[PDB]
């Protein structure tokens, strides 16, 4: 109310409300709605039943304000919500979303258009079981996973010769043609195509490949060839990825859809898009980002030895004068996996695990600047606690849980911004989009390469080549690395980030950009009697510093 | 008709530090007063290591279903292809390991940690 | 492991070779090691039990102990006296009465202790606490001599009357670390191995250092891996595959039950030994285990069964806990 409020009958004022809420804008006007309105004209007592302009335009920002926020017909108890909202219209608007609340969001080929697809959790019950996918869903990724990168290949501009789908391959010989599919070894052992048509069989005794990509199982490959109905052999001659595409072409296909939606997003009822407030939001972003600093540091920051507690007690000693905006550690926190332990004689693993980072909590205390100051994110390792009970350290599935809240008890309640997330990890800035992925690379791609019968710079290009053409994190099949079979989707690359935070303790630091993308591979924490972290600028550059 | 008024739910390989003594446990059908203990020798168990042995059980039944097989309805053949819609015959495909199975197993667990004091299994459960 | 604890040199430039680091790889040879050391040789004695610090000398007359306590550990001291008197004479020789009791800014007083240890004399040492790594990260002195360590951890309060349940666990950890004694240095001197390297529980870590060295001798690579539960493999074994992620997780056994009624008798019969007997007794698999590595074992368990039917303690505890070390994945050398 006013400093002296006069309380209302409610027929009296009916009359204004009605007429502003039902004639001319509005409809449907609730009990709530006029109650709201009798406390709020209580809040306007200054010669009101007199006095028209203030309370009429008052209500007409009412309703700009309420007009926005679905269809409104009816106004539940939400509008006094909404009038602490116009109270207060008389860094923020970043967000940090997991592999776990990421929205679904499949392919149709026939319509050629991306279709939202209702999250289990909430319109099921999900208080039993809520988490398992169904059967289809393995049938239908690897579909997805193709029909995305048939349409990004279809939309390329030298392609407007066309490819040929492989089952129309049966009745004609001696004639080249061009196809694109999985690549994998048949049950007999042999080199195959496969394709929702079928597949065919490979020659590559002349094979003369692209250079600068990682030809391995499991990735789209382009294949122009000579067919033979002798046998079956479609002998290779030339064969390439596919090229990729970058983030504002992508999108306008689609406009500026709603998928990392925090502005606003889209469901089962409607689909939602935005392109105003980007430009806004981009020239906000032009300044004080200097301001808006966050470093992240190495890979596998063991927290049981003393030599990584004393480096990072001195990283803390030099960081907590200045706190950054984000502070990222990655890797693994305990050097052995945690298992079964036969023995009851000594200390119980998942005990040990828990104190490790209960001495953590007491390093925290005497660095309170940063504790208040800069958010944490914890991204979990190759062999911790939930992956090593079965994988023993070796890989797993790859969206895998967070840090379990029975083990981070007290770093809770020391710090107050502490958020643990997924292997794969996507944040949302104001006009950036950052993934953050850590595993191991180079061994991998290394290990199986096609061989093919006939400076560590150049290493690196052909690795960030060949997971941004491909498009997806884990270009492998089921035998390598096992997927949940409806999380799948977070792992895609549709519309490439801004920022790729790929970390790999194999393979040198790096800062390469490419496709409008750039990638950063901070190495291992430690290395050679050293220990390394690095930082980047919202301004596209980076920085490297050692402190030992 | 009658039928069993109780399920299973059977640890196997469990090992006793004292006496060496290997026997695989059930944690629905047996009495209380001798999970906690060995058979032979009379020595209680550790409680924190049962809770590791369910969870890193559950782990492992849930690992199994994400990587089974894909068996066709009408002819029992195996799939052989990564992506297909249908057998070249009749049928569609389901799965070698059925939701409602571990569905079941999981309510079991869950019945099993809220009889007894099993926090971390519970904690498991939560994460879920 | 190829070494051992019997060392001898055969240089035939020796005070050269001590001012600096002794090179082994040119010279260097195992001696027998039937009897590793007649021992005359003080002992020491620092535990912990969760502020409970505790510490006795072999030839210190005092205890102090960390913040009606003197009469119980008086009568409790002279009351298993009496009832281990036999253990106590048998051991004498290794270990030797009553001492002062004392019951005592505290807790810097390790330090000053471990340096007057030092210098008093050059004394092994025996450790008993949960926090055997953080007491060696605290006490820098701790690294200057050889220490025995004696790890039986997971010991708590009852929340109540501490004080007689910790006086009878310190009192027979005292009287008992002679017989604890004796069985180290038959293990050692049985199996070749130092006795600071060795532990009461180590059972799995004597198996690994004979087969390894019978292994050594044998043209066969060893696979042995440190701090992680996997056999090696030069990194492959870092890949997820299904054939072992099937042998992994089947671990379930099969069994037999016909129901009815039975007028007949029927017997119980019980079955021991099954894995001994079963391991004993009995190219194109890609899933099988190595042949030569199967047939290795088998001789060595069979050695080890025809040393312990003629009456040998030690190889009997081998064959007990051979099952225990197969099933752990914690031990090396482990392969699934
Ligand atoms: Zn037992
Ligand atoms: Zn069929």
């Amino acid at each position: 109310g006013n400093v002296l409020p006069v309380k209302i009958q409610p027929p009296l004022l009916r009359p204004l409300a009605y007429r502003v809420l039902s004639r001319k804008y509005g409809l449907s006007i609730k009990s709530d709605g006029l109650s709201a309105l009798a406390e709020f004209v209580g809040t306007n007592i200054g010669a009101n039943w007199r006095q028209g302009p203030a309370t009429i335009k008052f209500l007409e920002q009412f309703a700009a304000v309420w007009k926005q926020q679905e269809r409104g017909l009816f106004i539940d108890q939400s509008g006094v919500k909404e009038v602490i909202q116009e109270m207060k219209e008389r860094r923020d608007y970043f967000k940090v979303i997991n592999a776990s609340q990421q929205q679904r969001f499949s392919y149709n080929p026939h319509k050629m258009q991306f279709i939202f697809v209702p999250n289990k959790k909430q319109n099921g019950l999900g208080g039993i079981a809520g988490f398992l996918p169904d059967i289809e869903d393995k049938v239908q990724m690897f579909l997805t996973r193709y029909y995305l990168t048939n349409d990004r290949v279809m939309r390329n501009e030298n392609f407007q010769m066309s490819i040929t789908p492989i089952k129309n391959l049966l009745g004609r010989d001696a004639q080249n043609f061009l196809l694109l599919g999985l690549l994998n070894k048949n049950f007999k052992g042999n080199w195959s195509l496969e394709d929702p048509s079928g597949s065919v069989e490979i020659d590559i005794s002349q094979t003369i490949p692209t250079q600068g990509h990682y030809y391995v199982p499991g990735c789209m490959v382009l294949v122009e060839g000579i067919y033979y109905s002798v046998g079956n052999k479609f002998h290779v001659t030339s064969m390439t990825l596919p090229p990729g595409e970058r983030r504002e072409i992508t999108l306008e296909t689609i406009g500026n859809l709603d998928l990392l939606g925090i502005h606003g997003i889209s469901n089962n009822n409607f689909i939602a898009r935005l392109d105003k407030d980007l430009k806004i939001r981009l020239h906000l972003l032009e300044k004080e980002l200097t301001d808006h600093k966050f470093v992240i540091l190495g890979a596998n920051l063991f927290l049981d030895d003393l030599k990584i507690m004393t480096a990072l007690s001195k990283i803390l000693q030099k960081l907590n004068d200045d706190p950054p905006t984000l502070l990222i550690w990655q890797g693994s926190f305990t050097s052995v996996p945690v298992f079964a332990s036969m023995s009851s004689r000594n200390i119980s693993s998942s005990t040990q695990f828990k104190n490790n980072f209960d001495a953590l909590a007491t390093l925290l205390s005497r660095f309170d600047n940063l504790t208040e100051n800069t958010t944490m994110i914890f991204i979990p390792g190759p062999n911790d606690l939930w992956g090593s009970m079965v994988s023993l350290g070796a890989s797993g599935t790859l969206p895998q849980d967070p840090i379990p809240s029975a083990f981070t008890k007290k770093i809770n309640k020391v710090c107050k911004n502490v958020v643990w997330s997924s292997n794969p990890t996507r944040i949302a800035y104001l006009s950036q989009e950052i993934v953050i992925f850590r595993d191991d690379l180079s061994g991998r791609f290394k290990r199986h390469r096609l061989e093919f019968p006939f400076q560590k710079v150049q290493e690196t290009r052909k690795l960030v080549k060949t997971i941004l053409d491909q498009g997806h994190l884990s270009p492998f099949l089921d035998s390598l690395r096992p997927i949940s079979w409806d999380l799948d989707h977070t792992l895609t690359l549709c519309p490439i980030p801004s920022t790729m935070v790929l970390c790999d303790t194999t393979s040198a630091q790096f800062d390469l950009t490419y496709n409008g993308c750039k990638v950063i591979n901070p190495g291992s924490f430690i290395h050679n009697r050293r220990a390394r972290y690095m930082e980047y600028v919202p301004s596209s550059k980076k920085t490297i510093q050692e402190e030992i | 008709e009658f039928k069993d008024p109780s399920l299973s739910l059977v640890v196997p390989d469990f090992l006793c530090e004292y006496c060496f003594f290997i026997s695989d446990i059930d944690f629905c059908k047996a009495a209380p007063e001798s999970i906690f203990s060995c058979v032979r020798c009379h020595k209680a168990f550790n409680q924190v290591l049962l809770q590791e042995h369910l969870i890193q059980k559950l782990r492992s039944d849930i690992e199994s279903y994400l990587i089974q097989d894909l068996r066709c309805s009408r002819c029992h053949k195996v799939k052989r292809d990564y992506m297909s819609a249908h057998c070249p015959c009749a049928g569609a495909w389901e799965g070698t390991l059925p939701r409602e199975s571990i569905v079941q197993k999981l309510n079991v667990f869950k019945q099993v940690a809220k009889y007894y004091g099993f926090d971390i299994l519970l904690s498991c459960i939560a994460d879920l | 492991m190829d070494l051992g604890a019997s060392v001898t040199f055969r240089s035939k430039a020796l005070g050269k070779g001590i001012q600096q680091g002794f090179e082994m790889k040119d010279l260097s040879m195992a001696e027998n090691e039937r009897y590793l050391s007649g021992f005359s040789m003080d002992i020491g004695y620092l535990l912990h039990f969760p502020e409970f610090f505790s510490l006795f000398k072999s030839w210190g007359d005092t205890i102090t102990i960390l913040v009606i306590n003197a009469s119980s550990l008086g009568q409790i001291y002279k009351q298993m006296f009496e009832k281990k008197k036999g253990k106590i004479e048998t051991y004498s020789y290794l270990v030797d009465i009553n001492f002062e009791f004392v019951y005592f800014k505290l807790y810097r007083r390790l330090s000053q202790e471990t340096t007057k240890l030092k210098e008093e004399r050059g004394f092994l040492l025996l450790l008993q606490s949960p926090f055997i790594t953080k007491l060696l990260g605290t006490i820098r002195l701790l690294n200057q001599m050889p220490i025995v360590k004696l790890s039986l951890n997971e010991v708590l309060l009852p929340q109540l009357n501490w004080q007689p349940t910790l006086l009878k666990k310190l009192v027979n950890h005292v009287l008992s670390s002679g017989s604890w004694i004796s069985h180290l240095i038959k293990l050692s001197q049985y199996s070749n191995i130092p006795i600071c390297n060795l532990r009461l529980d180590s059972m799995d870590y004597i198996i690994d250092v004979l087969y390894a060295r019978k292994l050594k001798k044998e043209n066969i690579v060893l696979w042995w891996n440190e701090k992680a539960p996997l056999p090696d493999h030069g990194g492959i074994q870092n890949d997820f595959d299904l054939n072992t992620s099937w042998i992994m997780n089947d671990s379930e056994f099969p069994k037999i039950n016909n129901s009815g009624v039975y007028d007949n008798v029927v017997l119980d019969v019980g079955v021991d030994n099954l894995t001994v007997n079963t391991i004993l007794t009995s190219e194109f698999v890609h899933d099988a285990f190595s042949n030569d590595a199967l047939n290795v074992l088998r001789g060595m368990l069979k050695e080890w069964w025809d040393e312990a039917l003629k009456e040998n303690s030690t190889a009997d505890l081998l064959v007990n806990s051979l099952a225990s070390w197969v099933q752990n994945p914690n031990a090396k050398l482990f392969d699934g």
